[PDB]
């Protein structure tokens, strides 16, 4: 009844239970065409040491970080395809007769884990899935067989499994839920499984969160004070993976966020998409706004102040009682000497008086609306010391938005200049510096430690102008 | 610095070392060095900096990310490309004694905000 891999062994299989569970470490791989290649040897043999760790079955007393497991389990075969009819079949034998429940429990998150990232070849799948099938009764062995049919369709994972999966794994809990958090402060739950695309998980935001669109915003992961945009045809979990290995190259589990936000401001036009405007745009244009990146007079602070309280505080006339706290929340701080604490108040509650008839989402749209055909709207910004340009301050103020990369003086806010993207021939960045070239022309050279998010984001607007 | 003797104009040309902190360090070798660079004749930048320090470079201290390196065991290489800069500072840590002599332009405080994390 109970399936097993007695009758597969005798055509594919090593020749000295070899089939069936046991403590003893292995010595050579099981397949033959694995034990074909002796330089495949030793990793077959480690990993299996992992999976008896895993199980519980290795008699020692050095216990390991359990993702430090699951690393050496899969690690290897995702980059070699050989090994990963050689984990399935080290996984099932540990499987099968095994009279240890919390051994063959563990065992069943191993093969649960194993089916979110790689499946079996065409000779071992009716193995494998008649393996599930007579089992259908352990707890993951149903979701075991479904992940099998998941990543036939969409193809193999490219990382291991994520702490995240591997601590579902070890609760034998299948549903994973992944925090969300939004440029407004708020976050929502998001169901993820292994085969997930970051992709996806946006359309469901976008579901949720009733956007008529999400096109140019994405995923992004907040870590080590870097805030790290995810490439939407990755999946989700290989791209928690490399980030984190990147940033811990480039600067112990690391702790991190993910946010949904905008990333490319391309046709944005406030009021088309209000839960978009007043749930991503209003609140991530408002602290580029509060920083003085652009150029705006004291009269165009005034009004947009008012607008700014109307959307933080709605009919609460009482937050201006002391301006030293507030005054840094409405208005731009290269503005604030301009007038005093008195007269801000006085100028801003004037302004405010004029909204009690919107709410809170018409000032935010209405915000927008008043700077959004700025040259500096919709853009990414970087304080730079550029190398290039004897005429400029050492340190400018860049930005990055549809219209190209601009060029800013921090004092004035002035524009110094602007490389269209259809004149921009070439860009380079390395970890400490980013370069740009203009026709045959002009050069920018810049020290900057954000070289990688520039070049992705010139990368992004050109790739979404192209298509 | 790592040696408080050393005068960058009696090894460099004042062209050569032109707004620049020049300093030496010795760097004791035990285990291995994990110091990353970028850049080279051959890059934008035109000269060989840290990339990364990940460690014996970590563990020394006075060498961070940004610092350019000017010669390595009293060999100039401010003309050298990436690939011939890091060739030289892997030769120098292995073959050769207790040390090596890395003159390093160290980089200056940032005033400005190199982490803005906006989009």
């Amino acid at each position: 009844k109970l399936h097993t891999l007695e009758e597969f062994s005798y055509e594919f299989f090593r020749a000295p239970h070899l089939w069936a569970y046991s403590c003893e470490p292995l010595r050579q791989p099981l397949l033959k065409r694995v034990h074909a290649n002796v330089d495949l040897w030793d990793i077959a043999c480690q990993i299996f040491v992992a999976i008896l760790r895993y199980m519980g079955d290795y008699p020692s007393r050095q216990a390991w970080p359990t993702l430090e497991l699951t690393d050496q389990i899969f690690t290897l075969a995702l980059q070699h395809p050989a090994l990963q009819d050689e984990v399935y079949c080290q996984i099932l034998k540990q499987l099968t007769h095994n009279s240890n429940r919390h051994s063959e429990e563990r065992g069943w998150q191993l093969l649960w884990l194993c089916t979110g990232l790689f499946p079996p070849s065409k000779g071992l799948l009716p193995h494998a899935q008649k393996f599930i099938d007579t089992r259908r009764g352990k707890l993951l062995a149903p979701d075991c067989s479904r992940r099998i049919q998941k990543v036939l369709r969409t193809g193999p994972r490219k990382q291991p499994p994520h702490q995240v999966e591997v601590e579902a794994a070890e609760q034998n809990v299948s549903r994973i839920c992944h925090k969300i958090y939004f440029p407004n402060d708020t976050s929502e739950m998001l169901e993820v499984v292994a085969n997930t695309r970051v992709r996806d998980v946006c359309d469901s935001i976008a579901t949720r969160l009733q956007l008529a669109s999400w096109e140019g915003c994405s995923l992004f992961i907040k870590i080590s004070d870097k805030v790290i945009s995810q490439k939407e045809g990755d999946f989700f979990f290989d791209s928690l993976r490399e980030v984190s290995d990147w940033v811990k190259k480039n600067k112990v589990t690391l702790p991190y966020q993910v946010y949904f936000m905008r990333k490319l401001w391309l046709n944005i036009s406030p009021g088309k998409d209000v839960n978009a405007d007043t749930i991503l745009h209003y609140h991530q244009e408002l602290p580029k706004y509060l920083r003085g990146f652009h150029k705006c007079s004291r009269e165009d602070a005034i009004h947009l102040a008012g607008l700014i309280y109307k959307a933080q505080f709605n009919n609460d006339r009482s937050q201006l009682a002391s301006v030293p706290k507030i005054l840094r929340e409405l208005v731009p701080e290269n503005l604030t000497r301009l007038m005093s604490s008195e007269e801000w108040k006085k100028s801003i509650l004037l302004a405010y008086d004029k909204h009690k008839d919107k709410t809170v989402e018409e000032a935010k749209v209405a915000f927008l609306k008043w700077i959004c055909r700025w040259p500096t709207f919709g853009s990414a910004f970087f304080e730079v010391k550029q190398t290039s340009e004897p005429s400029y301050p050492d340190v400018i103020l860049i930005a990055i938005n549809r219209h190209g990369v601009l060029l800013i003086h921090p004092k004035t806010k002035d524009l110094l200049t602007t490389y269209p993207f259809t004149k921009i021939s070439s860009w380079s960045s390395g970890s400490t510096y980013f370069h740009m070239a203009l026709g045959s022309g002009s050069r920018l050279l810049c020290e900057t430690s954000l070289g990688y998010k520039m070049d992705d984001l010139l990368t992004s607007y050109v790739q979404q102008l192209l298509s | 610095k790592y040696e408080e003797g050393f005068d960058p104009y009696s090894m460099f040309t004042p062209e050569q070392i032109m707004g620049k902190d020049v300093r030496l360090l010795r760097i004791k070798k035990e285990g291995s060095l994990d110091l990353a660079l970028e850049g080279g004749v051959d890059s934008p930048i035109g000269k060989v900096v840290v990339s990364a320090v990940y460690g014996a470079a970590e563990r020394h201290g006075g060498i961070v990310k940004g610092d350019e390196i000017m010669a390595i065991n009293g060999k100039i290489v401010t003309d050298y490309t990436l690939a011939e800069a890091e060739a030289a500072l892997q030769k120098a840590w292995n073959q050769g004694g207790d040390w090596i002599d890395l003159v390093v332009a160290v980089c200056p405080p940032k005033e400005y905000d190199d982490e803005l994390t906006f989009f």
